């Protein structure tokens, strides 16, 4: 199970983004959160990997209390989320192969687990062409890919989507819906946030509508 | 060791993405070891050159007249074992000196004398020497010229406390050049990047894993380091061994410039590879603290 | 007074990403140019200011012809296009202010009227309370907000647009689409590019579409 | 003057924005601009000594052994109207007489007199000795023109490997400086890469991307310059304090010359445009990679 307390974080800045935020994510089913472009849609997402401290309240994650970690163990405890970007992070200079092949490292693989991960993890977004490349030579919908490619290596116990599919066309947005949407016979929670309504029309999973950290309306 | 290849990888990686900027580095890490050899091989050889020189250290041991070189096999077993560092030469008066008083009977025109000369070594010298000395001297006779010669003895020991403390200063100021410009080199070397710590922490990973290609990274640049300038101050050596020879004939002997034996090089090595070992370990890490929340 | 004939791209690896297209464009008119993820739309997107070579055929602009020319001419007919781009190429070190007085200071204006050309920039985006800042702490959906700021300042003959409202919702999709509309007023063409079908569905101009970087869908 | 503003003013934000590497910079890079001047404080103050204290290169000359009572004189006229030695000391026959009976007494009568000869340092090779003994020996009344080199074989030989090994440490610091300049300004350059390429996407010119970074390349040498003398001057001083008992030993009193103002405004103006040059080849070997 995935809690939330009455939290709130806000910034340096003056600026909050959330005020009050409070919802049971239970494990297996899907999440179709969205708002307006100055809502935290993505600030709450930030939360769950623990890379940022709430100003308010107290944390919770699978069965324990992911608040007050002296940096020794949020190492530990990351791993297994395979957090999505909104903008593209990659490594430069460093070819797509080894790119995804990131978390395997950590994780403790071993010579032959690699290729057969690697080229599973690839088959599922369908891009065993431009594999020893490096990404300046690699277009934006490919970059997104290879960005949310990564994510499904290292099977992680919860998945998070920030904005996937904002660089594709309404074709390949089935396919990479449905890659999030083959996870339900395994037990992982996918954190799926978008703006765009007419794939979500489409679909009939819970709705979390968030209105300047307010998410009033949602269970 | 199946964990730590990652790492000899990345680093081989990083060094091979840029040669031209590598080179660089290598060549400013290099060019600031070479000082530290020059003047250690310069503070070396004067060792040696340390064993001939021309102000030698006279001391008037002007015996007495005839009968005095009976008495001098006496008396130079006493004084050897009151300190132990005494040397003492005897000529015969009467014969041997026969050329010291046709000294006089030259261009630049038995009464005079013996004379005997005492240098002792440099780990027995200063004042407490002469105080230890001149207690128990001229102890037979009476013992004419009495009258040391201590002019150069005062100025030898003034002139080589001052370039002992400019040879000092300049040590000190070397180590402190030489580990601040492999913390400049490595620090904006990782600083270069800055995707590349985040993205390795945004992915949950551990982190004594990003400190593994950045530590050999700044590891191997500091054995690189020190392998360029000893490939290169020999260089100088032997472009300057030519003019050793000719001031070498003119001291009446011969003298040979030594080189960096393999006890220091190791030394050198070691000691300019460790502070990539602690320069990249704080870097880094001062960095990554930046990023936490 | 865009004129095409068959132009294509392959980089280092051979990929033709194009192979040639044709096709006129009218000073003042809007186009809503669109493929698919592999189609090569944004290299043919980057070839009307040409900051890569375009290989084989040549383009024209206005009334002269930038096929290989120098680099003491390029980047002076560089500044009359609206470069935004779907990557956020914004100064991280330097606030939001002169990120968008970049055109004004290569122009060349006075110091006294910046801050109004800024602020007029930047009112119609509807960003003002979140300016002097710095652009780590903003979000996608202002990151990508002023990231086209620059393109709107001081008028441009021609205005250029890689693929925005990719973080934006629906209605700031329709309001910002009206913000680039009212340019159609003065003689300034639209290249919109975006994976959108909606939003285009709900008007009609100039509809185009690259199948795979060849002729045309 | 106006354009210019801007170019100024992103160079000092850019360098105050992380103050401890701008810090750790010129602090790395005056140090090491220490040693030129520290070399040239050395090598400045035993020239001026070297004029007068330690050389002396006297040939014993002797003259005719009963010929005059004062004839030395005649002598020291005659060589003053040549070239070479110009000054010569008066050391008559009777000066010998008074100067010869006190060695005798140290140690334990026609007795020539003893000249004094200084060819200075542009007579002083032991190839030009030998033009010198052709003067003394063809004027008569002189019968000893004895050479005695030995120590001055010494003087006229270790210098020129002193000068020699002074000269390559030389030229390894102005390479020294010749490089670590460009290595550290172009490390600051390759630590910005998204700069150049958002100034360059968007119409510019090219000059307005070079002006920023060649200023901070210009203040970053100015810095370096500036606290390397500061540097520089509180160890002349250290040493001034550390010689000041050394010099009471020698009789005379001696004080270190420190770094004069025509210099260190040579060593400033060379430091900038190092720091020009320096910036040109880290930027244009830089905006070429992105131009396809
Ligand atoms: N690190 C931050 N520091 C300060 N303010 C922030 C930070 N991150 C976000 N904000 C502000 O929080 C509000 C929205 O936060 P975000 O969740 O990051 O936005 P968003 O969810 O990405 O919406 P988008 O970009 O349209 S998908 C805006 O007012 C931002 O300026
Ligand atoms: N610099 C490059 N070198 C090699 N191939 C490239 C380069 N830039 C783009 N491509 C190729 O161009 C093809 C598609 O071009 P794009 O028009 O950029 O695609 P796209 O539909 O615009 O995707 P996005 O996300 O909208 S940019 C892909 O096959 C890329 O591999």
């Amino acid at each position: 199970m995935i809690r939330f307390e009455h939290v709130s974080k806000a910034y340096l800045g003056g600026r909050q983004a959330l005020q009050g935020v409070t919802f049971h994510m239970q494990p297996g089913e899907m999440a179709f959160l969205t708002g307006h472009s100055g809502a935290g849609k993505s600030t709450l997402l930030k939360l769950i990997c623990g890379i940022e401290r709430p100003s308010a309240g107290k944390i919770w994650f699978s069965g324990h209390d992911i608040t007050r970690l002296k940096n020794r163990e949020v190492p530990f405890l990351r791993r297994q989320i395979g957090m999505i970007f909104q903008d593209h992070h990659l490594l430069m200079d460093r070819t797509v192969y080894d790119n995804v092949a990131i978390p395997l490292i950590i994780a403790g693989a071993s010579g032959d687990d690699i290729r057969r991960r690697v080229s599973a993890a690839l088959d599922k977004v369908g891009l065993l062409d431009k594999a020893k490349n490096f990404p300046i030579q690699l277009s934006g919908g490919e970059q997104q890919r290879v960005g949310i490619a990564r994510a499904v290596v290292n099977k992680p116990a919860v998945l998070l989507a920030d904005e996937p599919t904002g660089n594709l066309d309404d074709a390949l947005s089935e396919g990479i819906l449905r890659l999030f949407e083959e996870f339900n016979r395994v037990g992982v929670t996918v954190l799926m946030a978008t703006h765009d309504i007419n794939l979500i029309s489409r679909r009939s999973y819970r709705m979390l509508t968030l209105s300047d950290g307010h998410l009033h309306g949602g269970v | 060791n199946e964990q730590v290849r990652y790492a000899f990888h990345g680093a081989l990686q990083d060094l091979k993405s840029k040669p031209f900027a590598t080179f660089l580095t290598v060549m400013v890490i290099a060019i600031s070891l070479t000082l530290p050899s020059v003047c250690y091989m310069v503070y070396k050889n004067v060792n040696q050159a340390a064993t001939q020189y021309y102000p030698s250290p006279q001391i008037t041991v002007y015996l007495q007249k005839t009968l005095d070189d009976d008495a001098a096999a006496g008396v130079v077993a006493q004084l050897q074992a009151e300190q132990g560092v005494e040397k003492v030469n005897y000529l015969s008066r009467e014969d041997a000196l026969g050329e010291f008083r046709n000294w006089s009977g030259f261009g630049g025109a038995n009464p005079l004398p013996a004379v005997a000369v005492v240098i002792p070594k440099l780990d027995f010298q200063g004042t407490e020497s002469l105080n230890t000395l001149r207690d128990r001297i001229t102890q037979i006779n009476g013992i004419d010229e009495v009258r040391m010669d201590d002019s150069w003895f005062a100025r030898l020991a003034a002139l080589t406390g001052l370039v002992g403390r400019v040879s000092a200063m300049i040590g000190v100021l070397m180590v402190a050049a030489v580990f601040l410009v492999i913390g400049n080199s490595v620090r904006l070397s990782i600083f270069a990047r800055r995707d590349s710590i985040n993205v390795q922490k945004l992915i949950g990973a551990t982190d004594g894993f990003i400190l593994r290609p950045f530590l050999y990274g700044g590891a191997l640049l500091g054995f690189s380091g020190a392998l360029l300038s000893l490939i290169l101050s020999e260089i100088l050596v032997l472009r300057l061994s030519s003019a050793v020879a000719e001031v070498a004939q003119v001291f009446g002997t011969k003298f040979d410039i030594n080189g960096l034996s393999f006890d220091e090089c190791l030394l050198l090595l070691l000691v300019c590879s460790m502070i990539g070992w602690v320069a990249a370990w704080l870097a880094t890490v001062q960095h990554l603290r930046h990023f936490t929340p």
